[PDB]
C-alpha cells in the first residue's frame, strides 16, 4: 500500500504519446494532438466574465 | 518596378515529354511553375469505388488503391467537368464525374490478368491509357475468384492526393556551370558536366560572375499519360494565373472594405 | 590502513597524512574530521570524470550524515534509526516491522 | 518451483523472427545478476553462437 | 506482392512492365539492358522492377476452389 | 567633412599565415605618407586585390559630404549625394578598441584603432596624431578604391 | 587438381549444398 | 534501417516541397547527418553508395562481410561511369525556393524497414474513467482505459520544485479522493 | 471544457531524475498524433525522438495552474542549481549551422536578409546597414546574428579551434582564424559561435542572457536562434557522405607506415622479454611491465595516426564541421573512421586467452602480438578483418553490459538519498532544519 | 506434413517455407528454447576464494 | 552604459570608492541582527564576497583600470546590491531534495 | 486518426477569409497580409516580384508552421506609396507576365509541331 | 567436388558425400582447441615468412560466424559493433510478409506490408535465410541532408506523395475468438 499506492498513485487527466520534433514551437510550448485535447478537460468556474 | 518578358524555346517535343528553356524570368517565377506542374494541374482519377464482389487474394482497399493510381486520359474533359464538391447534384453526375465498371470472373484454368483493359468507361474519351505496350495489372485471379466493382472518376489535383499528379518527373535546372556559385564544390573537377554545359572539357566550372541573377531555366516535363506534356504546361500557366487573379479579387475586397 | 600507527611514525607528516577510509578517520580524528574527509571523498568521485556539482549540495549531504555525532549511513540502518516518526520510516524500507 | 519460459509462443511477425526464435539458446542464469562473466562474449563462442545478436535489455 | 502501379519516388507508371520485363529476361537480355529497353531511366524507377518480389504468384497457389 | 583619416596604402603581403577563409583575405598594407600599418580583411571575391596594388583608403565618419551624420539604418532610396559614389569598396563598421603605447605618466605616441566591419576586422596602427577622430564604439566607413596609376 | 582464387564461387557451393541438405531448424 | 538507425517520421512534405535533383528525383526519406558521426555506421553509407551502382547497372550488389574484392574505391569508380559523382553526392535544389543548396547532398537508395511500433497504438489519454476495486484508483493499461502512473520519482521531483498543491492534487484529488 | 490552446500542462519523461524532468509547458494543439516539442528542451528531458514517450499531466484548478506557471514553467528552469549553468543549449543542426553562419566569409544579400528577418520575433522593423555597401550590398553572418542577441549583453568566449598561442602573440584583438568570440552591447563583433559559447556551460552566451535579462527575454533568444538559423540552413545545407570519410592517399601512406612501425616496436619488446632482458619496472611484475610497454606502443600508434588523420581533413569536411561546432562526435570518431580503430579491451586488459593460451584458434599458442590480442588496425572505412570483427564485438559487448547494470544500480542510490534527506528545507529563520526541527546548517550552504 | 512435396503443402493450406520445429498446443505454436547447462561426467577444478576452501574438484 | 572612454581622465573621487564600498558591505545582510553573536556571523557569511568586493572595487583599479565615472559608480553599487539580494535562498525551499 | 483531411490545405472553411491586411505599428508604412490556404507557391512569386519594385523597402514572407496553411507577407514601402498598392501591383504584373509567357509557349508549340 | 557439387539436383550428389568422402569435418568447441585453423584457404596456406605452416583445418567462409538476424546486415564489418546488435534486434520487428499462407492463419496480431521489396544490396548468406522470398522492407531513396529541422534527433522526413502512392503502407490484422 505505502509505496505502490500511497507514495505513487495512478492519476486521472494524464496522457501519453510519442514525441517528435517541432522547431517552430517556442521552448515553452508543447504541441498536443487533437484527440488528446478533446479527451481531457479543465473545470472552469462560470462568472459574468 | 514592373514585369519581365520571358521567352520560351521548345527544344524537344514528343508525346511523352517536353524540353523547353525559359529565359529572362526570376528564379521564383520559374520555380513556382515547377511546383504547379506537380501539384495544381487538374486531371481525372478514379476516386470512388463500390465493391460488389471481391474474392481475389488482394484486399478490398488494395484493389481500390491500385485503381486510383491508374491514369485516365483527361484531355479536354478535365476542363469541362466540375469538382465533385461543387456540383449541384446528389450522387455523381455526368457533369462532374465519369463512371467506370469492372466485372471479371476467372472461369478458365489459367490465371486471369485483370488489367486495365477491363475497366469499361461510360464516356469514350476518358479511358485508361490503352489507346495507342501492356496494361496496368490490377490483380491476378485464380479459377473461381472474381471482382465486380463500379468506380467513379472525378477531377482533382496533386495537392490532395498524388494520384492526381500528371507528371512522371519534372527536371528543372538553371545555370549549369557554377557561374553564380550557388553551389560550392570542394573539388570542382570530380563533378560531371551538365547536359547543358556550354563549357569545354578543359575547365571545371565557369569563372565566378559576380553581378548576375539566374535566367535560362531548363525544364523537362514528362507526362504519365494522362495529359499531353504540352498541356501540362499550358495548364500550369493558366492555373497559376488563376490563383493570382483570385487572390487579387479577394484583396480588392479587403482593401475597399477597410 | 592503520593511520594511527602511521601518523606516529617519525619523518611522517602528522598534518597531511590522510586516509581514504572514513571509518578509520572517525575513530582517530573525530566527527568533525569525518565531515571534511567524507566531502573530499565525495568530491573526488564526482569530479573525477570532469563534471562539477555545486558545493552546497555536498555540504548538505555530509552534514546530514554527520549531524547527530556519529556516522549515519544512508541505508535502512542509518536513517531508520533516526527518530523521524513512524509514518516516514515505513515509506523507505521495512514498512511493517517499523509499524 | 520449476524453470520458466522453456516454452514460448513462436514469434510470427516476420520470417526472420520466426527463424531466429527457433534457433535461440538460453543461459539459465537468473536475472538480478550483477555479475558479468556469464554475459560476456567468450572467445570460445567463435563460429557457434552469433556474436552480435543478443537482447539489449537485462537478458 | 504485386507490382506497384507507380514508382514511389517519381510517379511513372511501372505497373505495365512486369510482364514485359520478365519476358525480356526470359529472352536473353541482361537485366540492365532489359530495364532500359522498357524505357526506365531514372534509378528511382529502376529499383521498382529490380527489387520487386512477386508474392501473388505464391498466394495464388492456395486455391479457394479447384 | 568627417574624414577621420585618408591616405594611400599598398598591399605588401596578402594572406600571410595562409588563407583561413575563402572569400576573405588579410591584406597587410603599409602607408605611403604617414607611415602607418594596416591589417585589413576584404571580400576578396567581389573586390579582388593582388600584391603591389595601391589604393586610396578614406576612413570617414559619414557618407554625406556636409557631415549630417545619418542614423545607421539602410535606406537605398536616397537622392543625397554621397562619398560612396567615388569609391569602389565601402564598408561600415564600429571601432571596437584603441590600444596605445601609453605609459603611466606620459601619453602615447602610437595608437592602434581596431575597427570591425560586420565581422571583418581592421587595425590601423600608426602614430597618435592621425588616429584622433577615432574613439571606441563609434560608427565609421571604409571607402577604398584602387589606384590604376 | 586444386582450386585457387576461383574460390569465392566455390566457397559458396559447399555452403549452398549444406543448406539444401540441412535446413536451418535441423537441430530441433 | 538495416544498420541500427531507428527513428520516427517527423513530418511529411509533398513532392513539390522535397528538394530535388537535376531531374525530378526527390528523396523518399531524409535522415539527419548527425546520426552518423557518433554512431559510426559507415556501412550505411557504403550501402547507400552501392545501391546506386546496383540500381544503375541493373543488378544486385553484394555486401557479404569479409570480402576483399569490394571496397569503396572500387564502388566509386563504377559509380562515376554512370555519370554520377564518384562519392555519391548530388546537387539538390530547394523545393520551396528553387535555389540550389550550396552543399552537395549525399543521396542514394537504402533499404528501410517499417517497425511495428506505430503511434496510433500508443497514444493514450484519460479523464476520470474506470477505477480499480480494492483501492479505488484508476485502472492500469491503455486498453483498460487506465491512467498514467505518477510514481515516486515524480514525487521527489515535485518536492524539489516546492510545489505542494500540484503534489497534493496529483496524489489525492486526481487519484482517490475520500472522506 | 476541453483542453485548448494556451493551457498549462506539466510534461515529463520517465526516468525522472532531476528537477528539469517535470517542466511545465503551454499547450498548442496540432494535427497529427504525437507530442511535439522544441529541440532545445530535449536536453533536460533527455529525450530523443526515436520512439520515446513523455507523459502529460493537466492541472485541474486555478490554484495549481498558477503555481505551475510561477514555479515550473520552462523558461524558469533554464539555469540549474546543481552546477549553476544552463540546462538548455542549442544542440544539433542549429549548432552546426550557427558555427557556419558566423564564420567570417558569410555574406547575404537583401533578398536573403529580408527573408531571415521574417523569422525574428523581436525585430523592430529597421534593416541594419550592410557591412558592405559598394560594390553590392552584402550583410554578414555576424551582423544578422547580432539582431538575435537580446539586450546589451557583454561576453567573451573562445572558439573551439582557438590556438593557444594566439593570446600571447600579436593579433590578439584581431584574430587570424576568427576565434575569440566577443559580444559587446549585444553585438557579435568577432568570433565564431560553437558549443563553447552557445551551449550549456557556465558563462556561455545563453547563461549571460539569463542572468542579465529576464527568463522571458531568454525564452525568445532560444527560439529566434533556431528559427533564423534553421532557415538559413535551407540555403547552406548540411550533409555527410562517403567523401567525408576518405583520407588523401598520402595520409593512407603515413598511417600504414605508423602502424607498421608500431607492430615492429611491439615485436622487439616481445623479443626482449623472450630472452629475459625486459627488466621489470619497480612496482610491477614482469607481465605487467610487458603489458605496459605494449599498450604504450599501441596507444601511441593510435593517437599519432588519428592526429595525422585530422590534420589531413579539409575545411569542407563534414565530420570536422560537426566536431568543431561540437554538435556531435569527437576527434576520436574521425580517427576511427579514417585512420585506425584501435585496441579492443575487455575489463581493461587486452583480449584474454579464451582458448588455451590463445585468443582464437587461428593464432598460435603464446602470441602476444598486436593482431593476436585485439588491436584492430583497420578503420571503419576499410572494414575489419574477420578476427577483429569478433574482437571488436567482444569489446563492444562490455558497453552493453555496463549500460544494463548501470541503469538499475544507480537508481537505487538516488532513492536512498532522497529518503534520507527529503524534509530538510530552509526555514523563515533562514536556517536549514529537518522535520524534527533539529538545525542541520545554520545558513544554507554556509 | 513430412517428406511431403510442395503442391501438397499448399493443398493443405500451408506454406512450404515454414521451417517446422514447433508444437501446436491448443492452437498455439510453441517453441522449446534450448537450455544450456554444465557438461556432466567431467572434472572441473575451480577455486572459490569466498569460502574455507582453496580448491574444488566438482564432477 | 555610461560611455566611459578610458582615455580621458575620470571624475570619481578616490574616496567615494573607499566609502561607497564601506556602505555597500552593510547592505549585504545574511545574518540579520545587532547582537555580537549575530554581527560575528554576518561578518563570516559574507567574508569571501566582501574580500572580492573590496579587491575589485579598489580606489586604484577603479582609476587605473576601470575608469568609472561617478555616475557609473553609483549605478554600479545599486546594481551589486540588487543582485546580491536576489541571490538569497528563499525560505521554503526544499534543499535536501535538491541535494539528493 | 488525428490525420487532417487532405482537402484542408486548399479549401477555405466557413468564416475564414482569404486575405487579411493588418497595419504594422513598429515602422511607418508597413502592412502584413495574411493569406489563408496558401503556401510557398504563391508566396514566393509575390515576394520576388515586390523586390523588383524600387519603392519597396522590405518584402518577405514566412510560413509560420508547415502543418498549418497560412502565409504572412510583410511589405514596407516609401511614404509616397502604400503597401496596399505595392501588393496589388506586384500581382497585376505577375499576371501580365504569366499571360505573356503562356502566349509565347503556345506559339512555340505550334511552330515546333510541323515547323 | 566443386564440379560434382555444381551438378547436384541434376543427379544426386550432396553434402553427405563431402562428409563421407573425408573432405569436411564436424569439429566442435572442445576439439577446436587443438586445431590450427586457417581463415581463408589460399591466403593462409601460401608461402611467406612463416606464420605456422602446420594448419589442420580451414574455414569455409568466415561470415558463417553470424547468426540469422545478423546475417542480413550488409557490410557489418564497417559498423560499430553495438550497431550490429541493435539491428539484430530491430530486424525482428520489421513488418513484411511473415508467411505465405497468411490468409488462413487466424493469428492475433499480424502485420503485413503491401509492397515489400528485395534488398538491392544483399549479403550472400541471406539467400539461405530465404529473405528474398519473404522480404521485409522497401528500397527507398534516402538522402542524408538536414533539411527543414524536422528530422533532427533520430527523426526522419518522409515524402507525402510517396506515401500516397503506397510507400510502406501496411495492414494490421487482429483476431478475436469466442466460444
Ligand atoms: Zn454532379
Ligand atoms: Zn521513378
Amino acid at each position: 500500500r505505502v509505496r505502490g499506492n500511497l507514495m505513487g498513485k495512478r492519476v486521472d487527466f494524464s496522457a501519453r504519446t510519442v514525441i517528435t520534433p517541432d522547431p517552430n514551437l517556442s521552448i515553452d510550448q508543447v504541441g498536443v494532438p487533437r484527440s488528446i485535447a478533446a479527451n481531457m478537460t479543465f473545470a472552469e468556474i462560470v462568472t459574468p466574465f | 518596378p514592373y514585369a519581365n518578358q520571358p521567352t520560351v524555346r521548345i527544344t524537344e517535343l514528343t508525346d511523352e515529354n517536353v524540353k523547353f528553356i525559359i529565359e529572362n524570368t526570376d528564379l521564383a517565377v520559374a520555380n513556382s511553375i515547377r511546383r504547379v506542374f506537380i501539384a495544381e494541374v487538374p486531371i481525372i482519377a478514379i476516386d470512388w469505388v463500390q465493391i460488389d464482389a471481391n474474392s481475389s487474394v488482394l484486399h478490398d482497399e488494395f484493389i481500390a488503391h491500385r485503381l486510383g493510381l491508374i491514369p485516365l486520359t483527361s484531355d479536354d474533359i478535365v476542363d469541362k467537368l466540375q469538382y465533385s464538391r461543387d456540383c449541384t447534384c446528389e450522387e455523381f453526375c455526368p457533369e462532374c464525374s465519369v463512371e467506370f465498371t469492372l466485372d471479371v470472373r476467372c472461369n478458365e484454368d489459367q490465371t486471369r490478368h485483370v488489367t486495365s483493359r477491363d475497366l469499361i468507361s461510360n464516356s469514350p474519351r476518358v479511358i485508361p491509357v490503352t489507346s495507342r505496350q501492356d496494361d496496368i495489372l490490377i490483380v491476378k485471379l485464380r479459377k473461381g475468384q472474381e471482382l465486380r466493382l463500379r468506380a467513379y472518376a472525378k477531377k482533382g489535383f496533386g495537392k490532395e492526393h498524388a494520384k492526381w499528379n500528371p507528371t512522371a518527373g519534372v527536371a528543372f535546372e538553371y545555370d549549369p556551370d557554377n557561374a553564380l556559385r550557388h553551389t560550392v564544390y570542394p573539388k570542382p573537377e570530380e563533378w560531371p558536366k551538365s547536359e547543358y554545359s556550354e563549357l569545354d572539357e578543359d575547365e571545371s566550372q565557369a569563372p565566378y560572375d559576380p553581378n548576375g541573377k539566374p535566367e535560362r531555366f531548363y525544364y523537362n516535363v514528362e507526362s504519365c499519360g494522362s495529359l499531353r506534356p504540352e498541356t501540362i504546361v499550358l495548364s500550369a500557366l493558366s492555373g497559376l494565373k488563376k490563383k493570382l487573379s483570385d487572390l487579387q479579387t479577394q484583396l480588392s475586397h479587403e482593401i475597399q472594405s477597410d | 590502513v592503520s593511520l594511527m600507527r602511521v601518523l606516529s611514525e617519525k619523518d611522517v607528516d602528522p598534518v597531511r597524512t590522510t586516509s581514504n577510509d572514513i571509518v578509520e578517520i572517525f575513530t582517530v580524528l573525530g566527527i568533525e574530521a569525518v565531515r571534511k574527509a567524507l566531502e573530499r571523498e565525495l568530491y573526488h568521485v564526482i569530479s573525477f570524470d570532469g563534471s562539477y556539482v555545486n558545493y552546497r549540495h555536498l555540504a548538505l549531504l555530509c552534514d546530514t550524515m554527520t549531524c547527530r555525532g556519529h556516522l549515519m549511513a544512508i541505508t535502512r540502518h542509518g536513517v531508520n534509526r533516526q527518530d523521524t516518526g513512524p509514518l516516514m520510516k515505513c515509506s523507505f524500507e521495512e514498512t511493517v516491522d517499523v509499524l | 518451483q520449476a524453470r520458466a519460459g522453456v516454452s514460448q509462443v513462436l514469434n510470427r511477425l516476420t520470417f526472420a523472427s520466426t527463424l531466429s526464435h527457433l534457433r535461440r539458446l538460453n543461459s539459465p542464469i537468473g536475472r538480478d545478476g550483477k555479475l558479468a562473466k556469464p554475459r560476456q562474449l567468450h572467445n570460445t563462442l567463435w563460429g557457434m553462437v552469433c556474436p552480435a545478436e543478443t537482447p539489449e535489455g537485462h537478458a | 506482392m504485386i507490382i506497384p502501379v507507380r514508382c514511389f519516388t517519381c510517379g511513372k507508371i511501372v505497373g505495365n512492365k512486369w510482364e514485359a520485363y520478365l519476358g525480356l529476361l526470359q529472352a536473353e537480355y541482361t537485366e540492365g539492358d532489359a530495364l532500359d529497353a522498357l524505357g526506365l531511366k531514372r534509378y528511382c524507377c529502376r529499383r521498382m522492377l529490380l527489387a520487386h518480389v512477386d508474392l501473388i504468384e505464391k498466394l495464388l497457389n492456395y486455391a479457394p476452389l479447384e | 567633412a568627417g574624414i577621420l583619416f585618408e591616405d594611400i596604402f599598398d598591399v605588401k603581403d596578402i594572406d600571410p599565415e595562409g588563407k583561413k577563409f575563402d572569400r576573405v583575405s588579410r591584406l597587410h598594407c603599409e602607408s605611403e605618407s604617414f607611415k602607418m600599418d594596416l591589417i585589413l580583411d576584404v571580400n576578396i571575391q567581389i573586390y579582388p586585390v593582388d600584391l603591389g596594388d595601391k589604393f586610396r583608403l578614406v576612413i570617414a565618419s559619414t557618407l554625406y559630404e556636409d557631415g549630417t551624420l545619418d542614423d545607421g539604418e539602410y535606406n537605398p532610396t536616397d537622392d543625397r549625394p554621397s562619398r560612396a559614389d567615388q569609391f569602389e569598396y565601402v564598408m561600415y563598421g564600429k571601432v571596437y578598441r584603441i590600444e596605445g603605447d601609453e605609459t603611466s605618466t606620459e601619453a602615447a605616441t602610437r595608437l592602434s584603432a581596431y575597427v570591425s566591419y560586420g565581422g571583418l576586422l581592421m587595425r590601423l596602427q600608426g602614430d597618435a596624431n592621425n588616429l584622433h577622430g577615432f574613439e571606441v564604439d563609434s560608427r565609421v566607413y571604409l571607402l577604398m578604391k584602387k589606384l590604376a596609376f | 587438381e586444386i582450386t585457387p582464387d576461383l574460390w569465392q564461387e566455390a566457397c559458396w557451393i559447399v555452403i549452398s549444398s549444406y543448406f539444401d541438405e540441412k535446413g536451418l531448424v535441423r537441430q530441433q | 534501417s538495416r544498420h541500427g538507425q531507428k527513428g520516427t517520421c517527423g513530418i511529411q512534405y509533398r513532392q513539390e516541397d522535397m528538394p530535388f535533383t537535376c531531374e525530378g528525383i526527390t528523396p523518399d526519406i531524409i535522415i539527419n547527418p548527425h546520426a552518423i558521426p557518433s554512431r559510426m555506421t559507415i556501412g550505411h553509407l557504403i550501402e547507400c553508395l552501392q545501391g546506386k551502382v546496383s540500381a544503375n547497372k541493373g543488378e544486385i550488389g553484394d555486401a557479404t562481410p569479409f570480402n576483399d574484392a569490394v571496397n569503396v574505391q572500387k564502388i566509386s569508380n563504377l559509380l562515376s561511369d554512370y555519370g554520377y559523382h564518384l562519392r555519391g553526392n548530388e546537387v539538390l535544389y530547394n523545393g520551396f525556393t528553387g535555389r540550389k543548396i550550396t552543399s552537395q547532398i549525399f543521396i542514394g537508395p537504402t533499404y528501410y524497414q517499417r517497425l511495428k511500433h506505430m503511434v496510433d497504438d500508443k497514444i493514450h489519454s484519460r479523464a476520470r474513467g474506470p477505477i480499480q476495486i480494492l483501492n479505488r484508483q484508476p485502472m492500469e493499461g491503455r486498453s483498460r482505459d487506465g491512467g498514467l502512473r505518477f510514481g515516486e520519482m515524480e514525487r521527489d521531483c515535485q518536492i524539489a520544485h516546492g510545489a505542494a498543491q500540484f503534489l497534493r492534487e496529483r496524489l489525492f484529488e486526481a487519484s482517490d479522493p475520500y472522506q | 471544457r476541453h483542453m485548448c490552446d494556451g493551457d498549462i500542462v506539466i510534461f515529463n519523461r520517465q526516468p525522472t531524475l532531476h528537477k528539469m524532468s517535470m517542466m511545465g509547458h503551454r499547450v498548442r494543439i496540432l494535427p497529427w498524433s504525437t507530442f511535439r516539442l522544441n529541440l532545445s528542451v530535449t536536453t533536460p528531458y533527455n529525450a530523443d525522438f526515436d520512439g520515446d514517450e513523455m507523459n502529460l499531466h493537466l492541472p485541474q484548478s486555478l490554484e495549481t495552474r498558477a503555481e505551475i506557471q510561477e514555479l515550473a514553467m520552462v523558461p524558469r528552469m533554464i539555469v540549474t542549481p546543481q552546477s549553476n549553468r544552463p540546462v538548455m543549449g542549442i544542440v544539433q543542426d542549429t549548432l552546426t549551422a550557427v558555427r557556419k553562419f558566423t564564420k567570417r566569409d558569410v555574406f547575404l544579400e537583401r533578398g536573403e536578409v529580408m527573408n531571415l528577418l521574417m523569422f525574428l520575433s523581436t525585430w523592430d522593423g529597421k534593416v541594419p546597414q550592410p557591412a558592405i555597401l559598394k560594390p553590392r550590398p552584402l550583410w554578414t553572418g555576424k551582423q544578422i546574428f547580432s539582431l538575435i542577441i537580446p539586450g546589451h549583453i557583454n561576453c567573451i568566449r573562445t572558439h573551439s579551434t582557438h590556438p593557444d598561442d594566439e593570446d600571447s602573440g600579436p593579433y590578439k584583438h584581431i584574430s587570424p582564424g576568427d576565434t575569440k568570440v566577443v559580444v559587446e552591447n549585444g553585438e557579435l563583433i568577432m568570433g565564431i559561435l560553437c558549443k563553447k559559447s552557445l551551449g550549456t556551460s557556465a558563462g556561455s552566451l545563453v547563461h549571460i542572457s539569463y542572468l542579465e535579462m529576464g527568463h522571458d527575454i531568454t525564452r525568445l533568444f532560444y527560439s529566434n536562434i533556431q528559427t533564423v538559423i534553421n532557415n538559413w540552413l535551407l540555403i547552406e545545407g548540411h550533409t555527410i557522405g562517403i567523401g567525408d570519410s576518405i583520407a588523401d592517399s598520402k595520409t593512407y601512406q603515413d598511417i600504414q607506415n605508423t602502424i607498421k612501425k608500431a607492430k615492429q616496436d611491439v615485436i622487439e619488446v616481445i623479443e626482449k622479454a623472450h630472452n629475459n632482458e625486459l627488466e621489470p619496472t619497480p612496482g610491477n611484475t614482469l607481465r605487467q611491465t610487458f603489458e605496459n610497454q605494449v599498450n604504450r606502443i599501441l596507444n601511441d600508434a593510435r593517437d599519432k595516426t588519428g592526429s595525422s588523420a585530422q590534420k589531413s581533413l579539409s575545411e569542407y569536411n563534414n565530420f570536422k564541421s560537426m566536431v568543431v561546432s561540437g554538435a556531435k562526435g569527437s576527434k576520436i570518431n574521425i580517427s576511427q573512421v579514417i585512420a585506425v580503430v584501435g585496441q579492443q579491451n575487455v575489463e581493461g586488459k587486452r583480449i584474454p586467452f579464451g582458448f588455451k593460451h590463445r585468443t582464437l584458434p587461428h593464432f598460435i599458442k603464446d602470441d602476444y602480438g598486436p593482431e593476436s590480442r585485439g588491436f584492430v588496425e583497420n578503420s571503419y572505412l576499410a572494414g575489419l578483418t574477420p578476427t577483429e570483427f569478433f574482437f571488436h564485438a567482444m569489446g563492444g559487448r562490455e558497453g552493453l553490459i555496463d549500460t544494463a547494470v548501470k541503469t538499475a544500480e544507480t537508481g537505487y542510490i538516488q532513492r536512498r538519498l532522497i529518503k534520507s534527506m527529503e524534509s530538510v528545507m530552509v526555514k523563515y529563520d533562514a536556517t536549514v532544519r529537518n522535520s524534527i526541527n533539529q538545525v542541520v546548517q545554520l545558513r544554507y550552504g554556509e | 506434413l513430412n517428406g511431403l512435396t510442395d503442391r501438397d503443402l499448399c493443398e493443405l493450406n500451408e506454406c512450404p517455407l515454414d521451417p517446422g520445429g514447433y508444437f501446436i498446443i491448443n492452437g498455439s505454436e510453441k517453441v522449446l528454447i534450448a537450455q544450456e547447462k554444465m557438461a556432466t561426467n567431467t572434472v572441473y577444478v575451480f577455486a572459490k576464494k569466498d569460502s574455507k576452501y582453496a580448491y574444488t574438484g566438482e564432477c | 552604459i555610461f560611455h566611459i572612454n578610458p582615455r580621458l581622465p575620470s571624475d570619481l573621487h578616490p574616496i567615494k570608492v573607499v566609502e561607497g564600498v564601506k556602505e555597500l558591505s552593510k547592505k549585504l545582510v545574511i545574518v540579520n541582527g545587532d547582537d555580537p553573536l549575530s554581527r560575528q556571523a554576518q561578518e563570516n557569511a559574507t567574508l569571501l564576497f566582501n574580500i572580492h568586493l573590496r579587491s575589485t572595487l579598489c580606489s586604484r583599479r577603479m582609476a587605473e583600470e576601470f575608469r568609472l565615472s561617478g555616475e557609473a559608480f553609483d549605478w554600479l553599487l545599486g546594481e551589486i546590491e540588487s543582485k546580491f539580494n536576489q541571490a538569497i535562498a528563499h525560505p521554503g525551499e526544499m534543499v535536501g531534495a535538491l541535494a539528493a | 486518426m488525428n490525420a487532417p483531411p487532405a482537402f484542408e490545405s486548399f479549401l477555405l472553411f466557413e468564416g475564414e477569409k482569404k486575405i487579411t491586411i493588418n497595419k504594422d505599428t513598429k515602422v511607418p508604412n508597413a502592412c502584413l497580409f495574411t493569406i489563408n490556404k496558401e503556401d510557398h507557391t504563391l508566396g514566393n512569386i509575390i515576394k520576388s516580384q515586390l523586390l523588383k519594385d524600387p519603392q519597396v523597402l522590405f518584402a518577405g514572407y514566412k510560413v509560420p508552421h508547415p502543418l498549418e496553411h497560412k502565409i504572412i507577407i510583410r511589405v514596407q514601402t516609401t511614404p509616397d506609396y502604400s503597401p496596399q498598392e505595392a501588393f496589388t501591383n506586384a500581382i497585376t504584373d505577375l499576371i501580365s507576365e504569366l499571360s505573356l509567357l503562356e502566349e509565347r509557349f503556345r506559339v512555340a508549340i505550334k511552330d515546333k509541331q510541323e515547323g | 567436388h566443386i564440379d560434382q557439387l555444381k551438378e547436384r539436383e541434376y543427379n544426386n550428389y550432396s553434402w553427405q558425400d563431402l562428409v563421407a568422402s573425408g573432405v569436411v569435418e564436424y569439429i566442435d568447441t572442445l576439439e577446436e582447441e587443438t586445431v590450427m585453423l586457417a581463415m581463408t584457404p589460399d591466403d593462409l596456406q601460401e608461402k611467406e615468412v612463416a606464420y605456422c605452416s602446420t594448419y589442420t583445418h580451414c574455414e569455409i567462409h568466415p561470415s558463417m560466424i553470424l547468426g540469422v538476424c545478423a546475417s542480413i546486415i550488409p557490410f557489418p564489418d564497417h559498423n560499430q559493433s553495438p550497431r550490429n546488435t541493435y539491428q539484430s534486434a530491430m530486424g525482428k520487428q520489421a513488418m513484411g510478409v511473415y508467411i505465405t499462407n497468411f490468409h488462413v492463419r487466424m493469428d492475433t496480431l499480424a502485420h503485413v506490408l503491401y509492397y515489400p521489396q528485395k534488398p538491392l544490396v544483399t549479403t550472400r548468406s541471406m539467400e539461405y535465410l530465404r529473405f528474398r522470398e519473404l522480404p521485409a522492407g522497401i528500397n527507398s531513396i534516402v538522402a542524408i541532408a538536414s533539411y527543414t529541422g524536422y528530422n533532427q534527433e533520430d527523426s526522419v522526413i518522409m515524402n507525402r506523395s510517396a506515401v500516397d502512392r503506397g510507400f510502406f503502407r501496411s495492414v494490421f490484422y487482429r483476431s478475436y475468438k469466442e466460444q
